């Protein structure tokens, strides 16, 4: 099959440099043009630049103008994306777009997309890697409201990519609510996970959550009291 | 320079009943090559029609628009459990702002929890305080804070989570953060929410000290 | 390769390629629902097929559509007088085809430049790429900018926003010339058995003609490919393949004459061929004034009643 | 597709003084293909003008009015106390929201009264509060309510009236249906009435079971 | 491999250019063969 694999990316302090990778496999290469979109974390989507089918040419945004540079390595199969003096706003997940060409007597692109490969995220920020600071979350008495309940955990401090969590070792859901990470002040991500589980429960069985951190490899379990 | 706008900004409706949307060109024509893209918020965005009449192949047969000049509309014949996305419009040089296709349901009561710093919190140097909505719709709600029984805003964050699909209900939550200094001195902390389809709007307080 | 190319020049330096040593084919490039406009002067778009030409040339650049036009014989205009002129007797087609998504790119094009000003207008196939600044007024500014002073080049900033008038169209203009001359490119037409001693048509290197090919005495030298008689004919032309030098002899005909006693007396009548052998045509008689068919020659000596010639006469008994 | 947007939404002047109507087409330009009309809200509307430019049979002098690409503009030359009406634009494949026209008159203090349903209406199933706001000027007010000492939306429905052409003035009222079960729980109903032309909002208080 | 279907449609949209709208075009070929005539003129006819 066709598919595109964006190599690259990470936490990168302001004004530094990074190199983003664009490896294309199922389709000839030579023949497409290619652009790059970026994605705002939960906002639209803007256009980046576009690269001809050799590289000649540019049509860099005025976001990127003199700042981002992309490049087409036709002879060893890759599309490059290289950028200096990158700023705060520009945090986002990078997509490595193709051209549509109807390969006739001229070539002919059409300025719409055809495939979308998995999008790389980049970060800037002026924070370093630090472990999550977790605690319980569970409802005591004059709190809960019937014989339902919700416990869960809280996150915090915790600047590396967003975190994954599970309760029990992932042996039970009991509607799971994923409540995606926020920025606050400092460079920090607040992650909130709460399993509305009734509070009725606890004494028979252990309470556990595992915050599993894969950037740092910060393995951290914890455990639950009624209070 | 060419700028994408898209109507209506957000359109609802019956997991059968169609719809149609359009985006319009701020200025001039562009030949009627327009393309719409359907993005899962999980997933990258698929192209759906190409040149505003002609539909990729491999995209089902319903959706099918066609626009010229300035405005470009495309409808969809039928609806299924997939357009829980966002469509954009791409001329040249710009997207669209998207168009949220929401799945309609009858009115939910929210259900507010709140939850205290506990104590291995307190002693980091602040405190926060969180408060849980649960199963509530039609998307559209505001929450405040009554610290020391006076309302004031500015210094906490909300966040939403997206539409589950098994019961098409979501959840939002919302954290105020004070320093600890600032969360000793006050004494009662009520959070309320407002919803149009509520007939009062439910208020629950909190004691500090618990017991 | 020129059709594919990324990139194309400008106008004020637009870019000539040679094409010779290869056979071409031009009914792909007609055919083409790519191109735009397609004009041939001095030759007919169906046939470029079938002929054979010395040398070709490819020109090519970039201009909008609103002078599209200019790219005529006998054109006015401002590439017509200061950048591209054609020559009045232009053989040869020109090609354009949109190039919106080529080559327009947001906040316009500033690489395609096209001169606005000059001291005098343009020669056919000139190419001017000075940039001295023009002398508007009479003031000599001395290669100094100024009020009455402009730099002659003046940029397109193609936007692809932009109306289908000022949008920008690759041109590629195909300048044939058909001259005496080995001809290089050629269309894809399959050459056919060699045949000899016979009245046949022939197409040579793109030389038609009909006649009765013989082997010659000719010598041709190692440079000439077809020879021509007193009267200005082609007479003798090599063989494009075994270099073998055919004479061209073109074939028997001539006038035909009824020779008949009226019709008041008798229905008979005999035909004369003019200068013609009558074992070249498909009782019989061979005079010096060609050939008589259906007249009994005897022995016998009269006063001459129908004149035929070269002292032979026809009479009726 | 075409969409007609007329501006402003609401328009009010002295019964003299002229002013114009400026509708954009949104898409393109009609290149003179429009039409207007008037529609007073008891009966039909009537054409006024065709082509955008020429007037029909009829019609005051005074309606004269010149536009062409997306700005097409009407001009009236003098007011009549005939212009209590919708002005609607026709382009071929549309037509307008509808602009309002409006008598000015002088800020007026409105008045409430407060009705509770009545002994009939304390056993049919239902219990509606009516209140009134009489003789107001201009067509802007809240009205805001407290069940209980406690404000409360999404359940009451509120209706207005045309303005009278005798003196100039609307009334507005608004109706409170709720089921016994919860009627008598609570003991004081309030209205509040908010106006820019008040120096203060309006409270009446109402006490639950007469005298 | 190249078939293509012979027709296509135009698509006349409302609200196109001055270039793309629909216009009727009536062609009205005459006969100017040797024949009696069948249609002519208004011209009155006068006395021989
Ligand atoms: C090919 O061309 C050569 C000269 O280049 C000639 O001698 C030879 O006979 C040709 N062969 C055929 C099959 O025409
Ligand atoms: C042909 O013979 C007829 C028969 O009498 C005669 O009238 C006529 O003159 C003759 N014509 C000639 C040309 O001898
Ligand atoms: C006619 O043809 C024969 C046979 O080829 C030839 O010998 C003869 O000379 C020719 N006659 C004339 C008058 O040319
Ligand atoms: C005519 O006379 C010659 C005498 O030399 C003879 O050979 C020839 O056969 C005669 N022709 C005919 C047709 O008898």
């Amino acid at each position: 099959e066709v598919q595109l694999v964006e190599s690259g990316g990470g936490l990168v302090q302001p004004g530094g440099s990074l190199r983003l990778s664009c490896a294309a496999s199922g389709f000839t290469f030579s023949g497409y043009w290619m652009h790059w979109v970026r994605q705002a974390p939960g906002k639209g989507l803007v256009w980046v630049s576009r690269v001809n089918r050799d590289g000649s040419d540019a049509d860099y945004a005025d976001s990127v103008k003199g700042r981002f540079t992309i490049s087409k390595d036709n002879a060893k199969n890759t599309l490059f994306l290289q950028m200096n003096s990158l700023r705060t706003e520009d945090t986002a997940v990078y997509y490595c777009v193709r051209e549509a060409t109807t390969f006739g007597v001229i070539i002919m692109p059409e300025w719409y997309f055809d495939l979308w490969g998995r999008g790389t995220l980049v970060t800037v920020s002026s924070a370093s890697t630090k472990g999550p600071s977790v605690f319980p979350l569970a409802p005591s008495s004059k709190s809960t409201s019937g014989g339902t309940a919700a416990l869960g955990c809280l996150v915090k401090d915790y600047f590396p990519e967003p975190v994954t969590v599970s309760w029990n070792s992932g042996a039970l859901t009991s509607g799971v609510h994923t409540f995606p990470a926020v920025l606050q002040s400092s460079g920090l991500y607040s992650l909130s996970s709460v399993v509305t589980v009734p509070s009725s429960s606890l004494g028979t069985q252990t309470y556990i959550c595992n915050v599993n951190h894969k950037p740092s490899n910060t393995k951290v379990d914890k455990r639950v009291e009624p209070k | 320079e060419i700028v994408m706008t898209q109507s209506p900004g957000t359109l609802s409706l019956s997991p059968g009943e169609r719809a149609t949307l359009s985006c319009r060109a701020s200025q001039s024509d562009s030949s009627n090559s327009l393309a719409w893209y359907q993005q899962e918020p999980g997933q990258a965005p698929r192209l759906l029609i190409h040149d505003a009449s002609s539909r990729a192949t491999g995209i089902p047969d319903r959706f099918s628009g066609s626009g010229s000049g300035t405005d470009f509309t495309l409808i969809i014949s039928r609806l299924e459990p997939e357009d829980f996305a966002v469509y954009y419009c791409q001329l040249y040089g710009s997207f669209g702002q998207g168009t949220r296709l929401e799945i309609k349901r009858t009115v939910a009561a929210p259900s507010v929890f709140i939850f205290p710093p506990s104590d291995e919190q307190l002693k980091s140097g602040t405190a926060s305080v969180v408060c849980l909505l649960n199963n509530f719709y039609p998307r559209e709600a505001k929450v405040q804070w009554k610290v020391d029984n006076a309302l004031q805003s500015g210094n906490s964050q909300e966040s939403v989570t997206e539409q589950d699909s098994k019961d098409s209900t979501y959840s939002l939550s919302s954290t105020l953060t004070l320093s600890k200094a600032d969360y000793e001195k006050h004494k009662v902390y009520a959070c309320e929410v407002t919803h149009q389809g509520l007939s009062s709007p439910v208020t629950k307080s909190f004691n500090r000290g618990e017991c | 390769e020129v059709f594919n190319a990324t990139r194309f020049a400008s106008v004020y330096a637009w870019n000539r390629k040679r094409i010779s040593n290869c056979v071409a084919d031009y009914s792909v490039l007609y055919n083409s629902a790519s191109f735009s406009t397609f004009k041939c002067y001095g030759v007919s778009p169906t046939k470029l097929n079938d002929l054979c030409f010395t040398n070709v040339y490819a020109d090519s650049f970039v201009i909008r559509g609103d002078e599209v036009r200019q790219i005529a014989p006998g054109q006015t205009g401002k590439i017509a007088d200061y950048n591209y002129k054609l020559p009045d007797d232009f053989t040869g087609c020109v090609i354009a085809w949109n190039s919106n998504n080529l080559d327009s790119k947001v906040g316009g094009n500033y690489n395609y430049l096209y001169r606005l000003f000059r001291k005098s207008n343009l020669k056919p196939f000139e190419r001017d790429i000075s940039t001295e600044i023009y002398q508007a007024g009479s003031t000599p500014c001395n290669g100094v900018e100024g009020f009455n002073c402009y730099f002659p080049l003046q940029s397109y900033g193609f936007q692809p926003t932009n109306g289908v008038g000022y949008q920008p169209y690759r041109v590629v203009v195909l300048s044939f010339e058909l001259l005496h001359a080995p001809a290089t490119v050629c269309g894809p037409k399959k050459s056919t058995n060699l045949v000899k001693n016979k009245c046949v048509n022939f197409n040579f290197n793109g030389l038609t003609g009909t006649g009765v090919l013989t082997e010659s005495n000719k010598k041709f030298l190692p440079f000439q490919q077809f020879g021509r008689d007193i009267a200005d004919t082609t007479d003798a032309v090599r063989d494009p393949q075994t270099l073998e030098i055919l004479d061209i002899t073109p074939c028997s005909f001539g006038g035909v004459s009824v020779i008949t006693p009226g019709t008041n007396t008798s229905n008979q009548v005999a035909v004369l061929y003019q200068d013609v052998n009558c074992t070249e045509v498909p009782n019989v008689f061979q005079t010096r004034a060609g050939c008589l068919i259906g007249a009994e020659h005897v022995n016998n000596s009269y006063e001459c009643d129908i004149p035929i010639g070269a002292g032979i006469c026809a009479s009726y008994q």
